[PDB]
DNA sequence: GAATTCGAGCTCGCAACAATGAGCACAT
DNA sequence: ACACTGCGAGCTCGAATTC
């Protein structure tokens, strides 16, 4: 039993047993208590998608960052941004700096980058939750295969 | 019945207040609103004060001082539609300057602060969850009106001090918020009345023709009719049994034994409040 | 005699008086009883027929409780025309019944003698093969219903499903969180009359709860309900206000919309369209095993929704394929030409219920429209070539009037200007072009996409930029369109007077308020007189704006004759 | 009675698809 | 020992009117 068995043809697939059931549920809800999206293509009709050749390309960058900086005005209390990787948290929050975005997301969210190592990610992790508290709000940008994505 | 009211309006000036989804400003429609709001204040509330904060670019500059005014507010709302609103908003720097002065009235008030907010961000430069431990001991009740999203704080500074929070859904829901603002819930002043034209007795001071107080001795100048409509609400007119010629309109009491029509009997509690046969 | 507010007419016409001091208690008595033909502010009138006294001896009403209260609310005393047709029209009611049980169609009647006078007629001899029973072929039942009007012996379609042991009477159950108002509580009491479900035909307004009607009759009757829908995207509002009011899961929720298909075989609502179960050519496979399990399965309460288009050839051969107890039939506009509405019942049955179009104006559940039939003076230059021709070319003419222009770009200024969200519905798909491209503005020209249909239909409703659309015969059903405010509505179709309250359905969902603009002293003059003949018997008046406010002093299109010759020479190119 | 105009949905051929990163709980 | 999903063709209707 899990929350979030994808498939669940596959799990009896992939290990060699014959389940009975295998069943499938969906909470209740008296309101739509989420409201999920797929942001595609930019604003300017530009596609957004993190494959290997469409990163280096700062027509994706840029598309990056105007949807940070877009959801961080409307959005209150905490944005968490999982990131597909290390390498590409650096090489884009730093090519975010060198243009002019970063700068109008600290306006609105201060942003906690989610390091390695345990004793900064921790640090990082309680001065968030103390901004989501107080009036500012806070964005932990993060990699999605890291600790604060399965812990936290 | 109800009590004595020291508001306070806090305006948000945020770079968040050129937004649309509003009347062309969305601080111009959010000052639209405040001068319908000053109006039902002071007619259903006769004694009462208003002042008017506005934050903007990390700073509170006051607007308007604490007097009941209902005058000196509307004309400075009225200038305050080509302000620049640059910059992000403060909580603890707009809520402190509405706490320097909101603290010294006296206790048989019930002193308010109530914060318009459009902003999600308050930059302020310490921390707001003593503020909260102040606010509540000095019996301050800071309610607060969102705009677009809700915020922990605006929902912790709401429940704590002891008012409400609540977050638009559009124009015809911020008219209903503001005007549920204007019930007071439920002590001897001094006040001068300005008999002859319009003139202080104490300095004998000559000014407009208003219900404010007098700058010159510092006296509060009501007209004794405005505070007249507040009566008849305290010992009102009991109800008649009901079982031709008339008394009312020559055309029953219980105090005077005079008989009434139905057309009498609905008019005698709506508009005249008293029993025509008992003035005699 | 001044209480007592009907004129009951000697062959039969019933003006009801709305301003009595018991006119709510003889409006609730006049709509179990006769049909609406027109409903102005003051002087209601209803009309006794046939169809319609069937409709009221359902109810627990009989003969004698209708030809009393005729009476004591009469105010002249009943013609003694009426009292010879409402007993004749009420006694030959309950006599043959027609009853279906696992998979065979049986007419049914109590009274012997009746069956020995039914079987002599030689069409009934065809659909062949106490308590006497013959078995009728399914594929012959509308043949059959139309004879059995025609002798008088009406078939009835009362459902009796609290007690019928056959089916798998499933767990849709209504979640107290669809509160519904007090028309919509009407309506379902007089078809759940007598503890059982009852066949019929409910008119309510698309902004009002066409569709909660629809889910709390299919949590009522708790069996397997089937919804028809005239449009793919009507499927996806249908499947979506199941999830909304009636906690159902995903697995029971299915679709056969050929490119969906969650596991249809086996459910308990199907969701489908009309031109699917009634497609004629060979069908894809799996369409063929949905519909090889579809055709053998005994359903209950299917609802087909937008009634007016079953009386087509083609859409009322599915109520011969699908075998349903009880069929209800939610619409908004029963107008229709070509006169099949009369035709229509018998394929379902009694019109039940039609609300009063000023009464949910008058609550609030509608918005308060405030119809304008603006009319344009036509072009020195184009009357010229509009008198000369008269085969089809000059539809064109009265379509694409230059004076006609300006009132379009001078009604989406004026709107703009107060943030209103415009509409402008254009036929005649080469003037929508010519029209929205003048002004720069979107167009839905119908051959587009699925895609870009999508999201300039999005980028009008949560976008305070983008302000108007201009649809072409599109938005002629129950679509996604989200909330106007104003719908400039340019040279539609000839005299459908369905039309014109379907570009109304999208105004109600002064507040709102609709245009109509004519090219005067043509033939579209005589059009738009046709179409207001449907909403003048609602309640609604069509003012007429001859001069608008100020159109000549803003910077309009058309301006000088040197550009509006240009433009002749562009239609008239075209033959 | 037999076309038109413009919409609809249902089949079904057609052309070409893609997939880039980083570390502590558990047995003698 | 190549090839997923969108997307336009035909096909057959409906609504209302010309021809
Ligand atoms: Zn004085
Ligand atoms: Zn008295
Ligand atoms: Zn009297």
């Amino acid at each position: 039993t899990s929350g979030t068995l994808s498939p669940l043809d596959i799990y009896p697939k992939i290990l060699d047993f014959h389940p009975v059931t295998m069943a499938t549920f969906t909470m209740t809800l008296a309101r739509v208590c989420l409201c999920p999206m797929i942001i595609g293509r930019g604003n300017d009709q530009v596609a957004i998608s993190s494959k290997f050749e469409t990163r280096e390309d700062i027509a994706v960058i840029r598309n990056y960052g105007n949807l940070l900086l877009e959801m961080s005005a409307v959005v209150p209390d905490g944005i968490v941004a999982f990131f597909t990787s290390y390498q590409y948290m650096e090489s884009t929050v730093a090519s975010w700096y060198e243009q002019g975005i970063l700068e109008n997301i600290q306006r609105n969210k201060l942003l906690f980058i989610e390091t390695q190592d345990g004793a900064e990610t921790s640090v990082a992790l309680e001065k968030y939750q103390e901004a989501c508290e107080n009036g500012r709000g806070a964005i932990l940008l993060s990699v999605a295969r890291g600790k604060v994505s399965e812990g936290i | 019945l109800g009590m004595m009211r020291h508001l306070y309006v806090v305006v948000d000036g945020s770079r968040t207040m050129e937004d649309q989804d509003l009347k062309p400003n969305r601080l111009t429609c959010t000052l639209k609103l405040l001068e319908y709001f000053v109006e039902e204040y002071f007619d259903q509330n006769p004694i009462s004060q208003i002042g008017i904060i506005v934050t903007k670019s990390k700073r509170a500059e006051k607007l308007t001082e604490l007097s009941g005014n209902p005058r000196k507010h509307i004309t400075s709302l009225k200038k305050a539609v080509d302000m620049t609103c640059h910059g992000e908003p403060s909580l603890y720097n707009s809520l402190s300057i509405a706490m320097q002065t909101l603290k010294h009235m006296p206790g048989h008030t019930s002193r308010e602060v109530l914060i318009i907010f459009s902003s999600l961000t308050t930059c302020d430069p310490s921390n707001i969850y003593d503020l909260i431990k102040t606010l509540k001991a000095a019996k301050i009740r800071v309610s607060v009106i969102g705009l677009s999203a809700e915020v922990r704080v605006c929902t912790v500074l709401a429940r704590e001090t002891g008012g409400t929070y609540h977050v638009i859904l559009d124009e015809s829901h911020y008219k209903e918020l503001l005007t549920h603002h204007v019930s007071p819930p439920p002590g001897n002043t001094e006040p001068g009345l300005t008999l002859g034209g319009y003139f202080c007795p104490q300095c004998r001071a000559k000014y407009c023709e208003l219900p404010v107080e007098c700058k010159i001795c510092g006296l509060t100048l009501v007209s004794a009719p405005h505070l007249a409509r507040s009566y008849h609400h305290l010992f009102p007119l009991d109800a008649f049994q009901e079982i031709r010629f008339c008394y009312g309109c020559q055309g029953v009491c219980a105090v005077c034994q005079n008989v009434f029509c139905v057309d009498c009997d609905v008019f005698v509690h709506d508009s005249l409040h008293c029993c025509p046969g008992c003035i005699h | 005699h001044t209480s007592r507010p009907l004129w009951v007419a000697p062959d039969g016409h019933i003006f009801l008086e709305a301003f009595s001091p018991v006119y709510k208690y003889a409006q609730d008595f006049l709509v179990a009883i006769a049909e609406p033909v027109c409903r102005p502010t003051h002087v209601h009138e209803y009309k006794l027929t046939a169809y319609s006294l069937y409709a009221a001896v359902s109810v627990g009403l009989q003969t004698s409780d209708i030809t009393e209260y005729l009476r004591k609310l009469s105010k002249t005393g009943v013609p003694d025309g009426i009292m010879q047709f409402i007993k004749l029209c009420t006694v030959s009611y309950g006599k043959v019944k027609l009853v279906l049980k696992h998979n065979r169609y049986f007419v049914e009647s109590c009274h012997p003698d009746v069956i020995q006078h039914l079987l002599q007629d030689p069409v009934i001899r065809e659909c062949r093969l106490q308590t006497v029973s013959f078995e009728v072929k399914q594929e012959m039942i509308e043949e059959l219903q139309k004879r059995c009007i025609h002798l008088e012996y009406p078939l009835l379609a009362e459902y009796d499903f609290r007690n019928d042991s056959v089916n798998p009477d499933i767990n849709i159950d209504l979640k107290p969180t669809a509160v519904l108002r007090p028309y919509q509580e009407k309506s379902l009491r007089k078809m759940f009359g007598n503890g059982r479900a009852r066949s019929g035909v409910i008119v309510l307004p698309c902004g009002a709860g066409k569709s909660l009607v629809g889910v709390t009759a299919a949590c009522t009757v708790r069996k397997r309900c089937l919804v028809l829908g005239n449009s793919a995207v009507s499927v996806e509002q249908w499947k979506a206000q199941f999830k909304m009011w009636s906690t159902i899961d995903d697995s029971q929720i299915c679709r056969f919309t050929s490119d969906a298909k969650d596991k249809p075989i086996g459910c308990s609502v199907a969701i489908s369209t009309y031109s699917m179960l009634g497609h004629t050519t060979k069908r894809s496979w799996e369409a063929e095993r949905v519909m090889e399990w579809l055709k053998t399965q005994e359903w209950g309460l299917m609802i087909l929704d937008e009634v007016h288009t079953i009386p087509a050839k083609m859409f009322r051969r599915v109520l011969t394929i699908v075998q349903a107890h009880c069929k209800l039939g939610l619409t908004a506009t029963l107008v229709r030409e070509d006169d099949k509405i009369v035709d229509l019942n018998f394929l379902i049955g009694p019109k039940l219920y039609e609300a009063n179009w000023m009464e949910l104006q008058n609550n609030g559940y509608i918005a308060k429209v405030q119809c304008a039939e603006v009319w344009c003076p036509m072009s020195p230059e184009f009357y010229r070539e509009y008198v000369a021709i008269k085969t089809k070319k000059r539809i064109l003419l009265y379509t694409m009037n230059p004076n006609k222009f300006r009132a379009c770009q001078f009604l989406i200024k004026f709107h703009e200007r107060r943030n209103d969200k415009i509409i402008v519905f254009a036929d005649n798909v080469f003037a929508l072009k010519e029209y929205a491209i003048r002004l720069n503005k979107p167009y839905i020209y119908g051959p587009t996409s699925q895609g870009e249909r999508m999201q300039i239909l999005q980028n009008f409703k949560h976008n305070p930029k983008i302000n108007t659309i201009f649809i072409s015969k599109v938005g002629d059903t129950s679509f996604d369109l989200p909330e106007a405010n104003v719908l400039i509505q340019i040279s539609s179709h000839g005299g459908s007077r369905r039309q014109e309250a379907q570009r109304l359905g999208r105004v109600l969902r002064y507040n709102a308020f609709f245009y109509s603009l004519v090219s005067q002293d043509t033939q579209e003059m005589a059009y738009s007189t046709k179409r207001q003949r449907f909403l003048v018997d609602q309640g609604y008046s069509f003012k007429v704006i001859t001069k608008l406010a100020g159109m000549e002093e803003e910077d309009l299109a058309f301006s000088t004759k040197e550009e509006q010759q240009q433009l002749l020479q562009k239609v008239l190119a075209a033959t």
